[PDB]
């Protein structure tokens, strides 16, 4: 017989800087 | 382990037995009462105050069923084999007699299922949900678990059924560490020398785990001393060697000297040799100083009887080079207290939101580890006048001021947070943490006197050989105008042209000690170069604002009631 | 705040979800001029993430929502960088002046703060309230706090006297004496004059207003 | 590889030592004082100090047995799996004698928890604070973590009962050095003109690898040199040279500083002319300290730090700090005037204290901060971002140059053109103790510059420079290499001509008078009488301060 497995691995996230100017 | 093996925390002590323990051995009280007791305790704090001791010591204690389940130990490759071992877990400890199950590490097992993104965490986070508290709840099963992160929890685990009772496991106080100390030491071969009320007194913010290293260590360190040179075999010791071996007060010294709170670990300030003998005048400022960081440390019966609160906050501020960060390296030094040291910009940081991370960050582990002495050297950079940075570079600094206000002095504990501030200009800080509360005393640090001079020559050349003949009195007297600097840069300079006379005088001895100490024509050369450091028009913008203080100040002097 | 994207406003989300829930719910903004600026004043910013915040407060406080009696209650001390939208009525609509203490007001701030301390019997504060003039509560608490510095010391020298060979059962009028000659006013008249002109400002908003009947 | 080969840290070597050996050899002591003993090590510090090699070290000498844990070799992408492999290493370990393990590059593997997004690596966190501390959690098992970046890790992993203490093993120290170097070259025939103590003396911040690079670079030079001269006896006339050391030595730099290192230019004492008082002040401050520090701490005193020139354009600063970094031993870091600044929040500061952090680690080092005018200026501008991050920089810099650190021989090299908008906190004794000024050069002066600029060339016999000193009156250094380029100029104008000529159909091989008198009537004297009468008025304030 055969049988299945799970995976989660990972995602992509979004990150926010701050410049300053002159 | 046993029940007298966890000490500091009788009350959480107590509150766990009685679920624990009582509805066991006499169920009668809640039959009568006609309500069945809690099943579900959450031990939530820092690390190493004592959870997985409770657990041990409550699976020695009682003699029903323990099951302990680790928190990644659940978890398997294959899909819905997690929830499976979670149900056999769960079925074997509720067929047996009314066991208990502890839940070692649970924020693994159990995140919130909104905020995860992969699926057999949730699945699994659903199981433990139903086996907690659904239809056929439980019978005569308690639950325990251990955590450093309550918040980063479930809630749905977080509630009467599944969680009902959270004991909070927290750092003990001065007769919590006693105890802890009188238990971590009665099966070791004390010597007769040992006071543990001073070690427990001295000890801030130990957390009980960095108690047992505190002694484990100084015991090695006793061991030490008498295996270097009384037995060194590697091939068999002496008994005789071994009854003599009482681990004894400079060996506790030294233990408590080099060691840390395990909390301030990454913030330890490297280690600096300043003395109060090594700070010379400002004999007002010291005094004052050591009365406004020892007092509400020292003498907290005398604050409490009195029902007031110690006043905190500290700013200096004066020209630059005059002992602001000298008295700051002292205090850090010859202090009781914890010190957490700062420079100006080091906690900014380009992301959005992260230099007041690190604020609120350093702040919560100051009043966690209190009593702490935190320095803010050079203020200018991180406290301005909110709003006059027309030039935005995003408005993060307002920010920044505002995070430091409401952290210094907002929804807190009150615990004993000093915070000692040093700037050389005074007038860029805000107006709103010049305010009692936060900096209460601004004190300001002159340009040495006569004797003030007199006195960091003595300081600075406390350890330097010098000639018997020599005199300072001429060399205060003839600066007038000098900084403490200045005065060190004199002494430095004499030391250059006494090493240089050395140097060469030794190379034409060995060509074909000379210079034992400095001397007159030595200090005579280095003084043809001397300079002030700070010009007239600082000081005269420092005296102006010390005058307005005055004059804030000086409708009073003194007056009759 | 947060550095990811939009988890400063989840998290504002996630707060008034709560409140609304648990209703009835107080809420209280410590200094909400940190998170409630004036939108677009901001030359270079972090992808706009405070007008996003400010606009986040903005609905959720009004907007396709009920009233399920959640009450907002701001504290700051620069009121000019809040934006005028948060300070409409129906958002924030009570603005209430907290001015400096009169003289029966420092007198009764003396006495609330004096209120679990021994001491002296012929002690009077009507000379202290009548003395400090431009003094707020902090400054108040300082006075105090150094009269209790004072009895603390001198108790702390007769122990040591004491052990040598209540001293000081309760604070005198020489620790105050003595406390007061380095007691400041925290806020100066620049200050002080700001924020006058603010409420002046406000007040001239209400213009043409008298005891008038319909 | 055994104790002897790790060597240069002793007292790390024996807090490893002690704990790993005694507790399996006489356990007797332990029965008897009724302590257990730490059962946990962090090893921390700079890449390539020994770390890994005091633990292979330690594993082939002791009779326990080693269990060997990288970083990311035991993560999976299945749910559940490298926990599993935690598992099944401790289990293993543990089944057997009395074992140690190893966990190199534990930073990878836990980080905080609370900073980061995924799941796997906050189980693997919990399964490894679980396996450390927890029911029943150990019995004879030691175990030995290797980090470079400490501060990164979950707190919860950095308390007794898990890592017991953390050694720093760190850069050793000019004796350290020597035994390094006494290790490496035990094994390779050597020459005996070659002294490894003055080697170890000279090298600084070269920690572990690095010495081994520089073993292995002399080695290389030595067969380089023979092998290409050259076409059995070849083998045993191989021997290395002091020259092949010192060719190592000029060549390397420490790691830590190898992405700073600057391009070799070549300028020695002798070829700065003039200023003669400056040069030999520098160099009694620079070499002083780390030449003789016997007598500093025999005298109970710390020697100056800063140094500051400010003169006109081009009289010789930047100069005098290329003759520094070429004829000093310590360490060089140059810097650009703006080259630290950034856009970002934060950020021009931390570039600050990173340089500061590498200087002070690899102590001692001379950093040259050239032109300060632009990082410097004065502290409390025209408000706005006119000095929002003008003053921020400052604060960074006043409280690295001096305060709560550690004197640990970092000498500051100033370079300004304008000083008078510096801030004052900055030119304050014990930050920059030295105001130095660095005059148009005098006739004597201009002869001497004009004598060190003309010592590599062909010059003709009866050639002198003394009028051609003495006709400025008021030129600068810059001036004298303008006429000194342009003299050359017109001299291989002249050989070009005279060959072209005889291609046609060495003819001057030196510079003439008339090459010289040609050339120089057309100077520049581009200092102007404004910018002197600037200069003097300062230096005559300064004068009347003093
Ligand atoms: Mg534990
Ligand atoms: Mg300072
Ligand atoms: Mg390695
Ligand atoms: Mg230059």
């Amino acid at each position: 017989a055969a049988a299945a497995a799970a995976a989660a691995a990972a995602a992509a996230a979004v990150a926010v800087a701050v410049a300053v100017a002159a | 382990v046993g029940y007298d093996d966890i000490g500091g925390c009788r009350k959480q002590m107590a509150q766990i037995r009685e679920m624990v323990e009582l509805p066991l051995r006499h169920p009668q009280l809640f039959k009568a009462i006609g309500i069945k007791p809690p099943r579900g305790v959450l031990m939530y704090g820092p690390p190493g105050t004592g959870k997985t001791l409770m657990a041990r010591a409550v699976a020695n204690e009682t003699g029903a069923f323990f099951f302990l389940i680790n928190g990644p130990e659940v978890m398997s490759k294959m899909a819905g084999e997690s929830e499976s071992n979670l149900r056999k877990a769960f079925e074997e400890a509720e067929k047996n007699a009314p066991a208990i199950i502890f839940i070692d590490e649970i924020d693994s097992i159990a995140p919130k299922r909104d905020k995860t993104n992969g699926e057999v965490e949730r699945r699994v986070v659903s199981q433990l949900l139903t086996l907690m508290d659904g239809m056929k709840a439980r019978s005569n099963v308690v639950v325990i678990a251990a955590t450093n992160r309550p918040n980063s929890i479930d809630p749905a685990l977080r509630r009467f059924g599944r969680f009902d009772r959270e004991v909070d496991i927290g750092i003990p106080d001065a007769t919590g560490r006693l105890e802890v100390l009188r238990i971590h030491t009665k099966n070791m071969k004390l010597a007769d020398d040992v006071d543990l009320e001073a070690l427990a007194a001295e000890t801030h913010g130990y957390v009980g785990a960095d108690i047992a290293s505190l002694c484990s260590e100084a015991a090695m360190q006793q061991i030490r001393e008498k295996m270097d040179l009384i037995d060194l075999d590697e091939d068999e010791i002496d008994a005789e060697v071994l009854d003599s071996l009482g681990v004894t007060m400079d060996n506790f010294r030294f233990a408590l000297g080099n060691s840390n709170p395990s909390a301030l670990r990454e913030t330890v300030v490297e280690s600096v040799n300043v003395t109060w003998d090594d700070v010379g005048g400002l004999d007002e400022i010291k005094e004052e100083l050591k009365e406004t960081v020892e007092y509400p440390v020292l003498h907290p019966d005398q604050y409490t009887k009195f029902g007031l609160s110690p006043s905190k906050g500290v700013l200096f501020y004066g020209p630059p080079g005059t002992g602001k960060t000298l008295l700051a390296k002292a205090v850090a030094t010859e202090v009781s207290a914890n010190f957490i040291s700062v420079k100006g910009p080091e906690l900014l940081s380009m992301w959005y939101g992260e230099s007041e991370s690190n604020i609120r960050d350093i702040f919560d582990k100051a009043r966690a580890a209190a009593p702490t002495v935190v320095f803010l050297d050079e203020l200018d950079s991180i406290a301005k006048a909110r709003g006059g940075s027309l030039g935005d570079a995003g408005g993060a600094s307002d920010r920044v001021v505002n995070q430091l206000l409401t952290e210094m002095d907002g929804m807190n504990a009150k615990k004993n947070v000093f915070v000692i501030g040093a700037t050389n200009r005074p007038d860029q800080i805000d107006p709103a943490i010049l305010r009692p509360g936060r900096l209460d005393q601004l004190i300001y640090v002159p340009l040495p006197d006569e004797n003030a001079r007199l006195s960091i020559l003595n300081a600075q050349l406390r350890k330097t050989p010098l000639e018997p003949g020599l005199e300072l009195t001429a060399i205060a007297k003839a600066t007038q105008g000098f900084s403490g600097a200045d005065l060190l840069y004199i002494v430095q300079r004499a030391a250059k042209y006494a090493i240089k006379d050395s140097i060469e005088a030794h190379r034409q001895h060995e060509a074909e000690d000379p210079v034992p100490y400095i001397t007159k024509e030595h200090f005579a050369e280095a003084m043809k170069t001397a300079k002030r450091s700070v010009s007239d028009a600082e000081l005269r913008r420092y005296e102006a604002y010390s005058q307005q203080m005055k004059a804030s100040r000086g409708q009073f002097s003194n007056f009759n009631f």
